[PDB]
Formats: structure tokens, sequence, C-alpha cells
């Protein structure tokens, strides 16, 4: 077996999970903000 | 009375309601039409998020009003 | 709550846990399913290694989070 490749792989998958999860959190917060802001700006269809 | 609800996908839903209906009753009416669980539904009107124990008249919501429905994924 | 643990072999294990569970309890849950001794198990989350005397809430771990299980030893 190899430990260094498998270890680096586990860490790399962990970093991708962290990066994309932080992206979804920021995207959901900005979505809520936009929805509130647009409900104030124009609540008519446009 | 009648009210309108807009989705993040840009669809409009029409709901029959009274001013004395709770926001929990509005979530249940959306669950009956769209299958969306009430725990996953956020309703916004005039820039304010609406609360389960309040009614449409507490927010001064009237006939032909447009509400904004926010949802994503997971329920916990 | 539930959490996921990925192996070096690319298998995904599902574990039932509370935010107050220790990393030692997570190693014992993996020992009960896979037979792997806790002294041979290394657990990683968000690229950080996890410690026996800490809990899932100390690392801000939430429902359906993915942990990464490392095995063997630094020598070869």
């Amino acid at each position: 077996m190899t430990e260094e490749e498998q270890f680096a792989l586990a860490l790399k998958m962990s970093e991708q999970e962290a990066r994309e999860v932080n992206s979804q959190e920021e995207e959901e917060e900005e979505l809520l903000r936009k929805a509130i802001a647009e409900s104030l700006n124009s609540c008519r269809p446009s | 009375m009648q009210i309108f609800v807009k989705t993040l996908t840009g669809k409009t839903i029409t709901l029959e309601v009274e001013p004395s209906d709770t926001i929990e009753n509005v979530k249940a009416k959306i669950q009956d039409k769209e299958g969306i669980p009430p725990d996953q539904q956020r309703l916004i009107f005039a820039g304010k998020q609406l609360e389960d124990g309040r009614t449409l008249s507490d927010y001064n919501i009237q006939k032909e009003s447009t509400l904004h429905l926010v949802l994503r994924l997971r329920g916990g």
C-alpha cells in the first residue's frame, strides 16, 4: 500500500468539501438578502 | 380573499385565504399544492420574514398581495 | 443527527451521533461497524485532524457532514 498518496487524497477531498460548503452558505445568505431587498425595491412582476 | 406567492423559479401560485389565517396555514396550503415541507419554507413580504404564530392581518396583508417564497434543501 | 465518514477505499459509512458526542465515541462507532481499533483510526474534517477529548460541536460539525478516515501509520 501507500500512505502519503491516500493521506493527501483524504485531505484534498476534505478541502473541496470545505470550499464548496462555504460557497453554498455565502450563496444562501446573499439569496435571502436579495429576496428581502427586492421585496422592498419592487414587489410587482418585472 | 386571494393572495399570490412567487417562487425562486419564477412560478406564481394563487392561494385562497382569510386575513385571520396564520402563516402556518399559508405554509400548509403551499405544502398541499407543491409538496414543500413547512420546515423548508420561508415567506417574505414587504422585506419582512413571516412567522408561524402570526396572521395575514398582523402584517396588513390584503387581497391580490404578492409574497416571496424562499427555499433550498435540508430540514434540520 | 446523522454524519458520513469516507474511507481510504472510497466507501461511505453513515453514523448516528449527537453534537455532544466525543471523537472517541465516533472512533468506537467505527470500531463497532468496521472492527478497526481506535488507536489505528485518524479522523479529519475540513482538512483538520480531530482529537479524542473534543466533541463534534467543538469543530462545528452539523447534520450530513462528511468526515475523512485515515488509516495505517506515518512509517514505511
